[PDB]
């Protein structure tokens, strides 16, 4: 994919969810499909467990390497935490490229 | 054993395997005749105005072998690797080797 990930096959399947209709007060027959519904909407909890693999670095570099460091200067707010009221903050696009190997 | 045979090989590695990483490190030393073979009274008395700079000992014709500085057992990429990622270390073993010997 252009916009990076893994290209699958058959990926993780689409899990749908609708809230099943309730009838409003119906007093006499209409072959007509009822439109009168009671409004309703729906809370609950949802957990994702993943699994990764991961790919073990076994380089013989000596000097050190490049790492993604906190490296703020006069922080007026701390990063990736909540600020003042409450909205959480993200000032940087952390990526994946900090090591190296030789090509 | 033999003249025309080597004593030992040269290790020199890391091999972090979970809470527990083993360090090697092999080196080249050389050892001059310290001394000409015999002991000597060294003694100093009061330098720079300060008389705790005054001893008196003994200069032996023997080198020694030191291994207490950490970058003798770690690359400046294992000591990041360390410290970006522990809470700590201590020491729990050490085996020295001396081997290929060559006096001229």
């Amino acid at each position: 994919p252009a916009m990076g990930g893994f290209g699958l096959k058959h990926p993780p399947p689409m899990m749908l969810i609708k809230n099943t209709p309730v009838p409003g007060n119906i007093t006499s027959f209409s072959d007509v499909p009822v439109s009168s519904f009671i409004t309703q909407y729906s809370t609950g909890q949802v957990t994702v467990e993943m699994e990764w693999e991961l790919k073990k670095e076994n380089s013989k570099r000596w000097n050190p390497e490049i790492q993604y460091t906190n490296n703020y200067n006069d922080p007026q707010f701390v990063d990736f935490a909540p600020d003042g009221s409450g909205e959480y903050r993200t000032t940087r696009a952390i990526g994946t490229r900090y090591l190296t190997r030789p090509l | 054993d033999g003249v025309g045979n080597a004593s030992g090989d040269w290790h020199c590695d890391s091999t972090w395997m979970g809470d527990r990483v083993v360090t090697k490190s092999t080196r080249t030393w050389v050892l001059p005749s310290y001394n000409n073979h015999q002991y000597r009274e060294i003694k100093s008395g009061s330098v720079d105005g300060s008389n705790a700079n005054a001893y008196f000992g003994y200069s032996t014709p023997w080198g020694y072998f030191d291994f207490n500085r950490f970058h003798s057992h770690w690359s400046p990429r294992d000591w990041q690797r360390l410290i970006n990622n522990y809470w700590g270390f201590r020491p729990r073993s050490l085996r020295v080797k001396i081997f290929n010997i060559q006096v001229k």
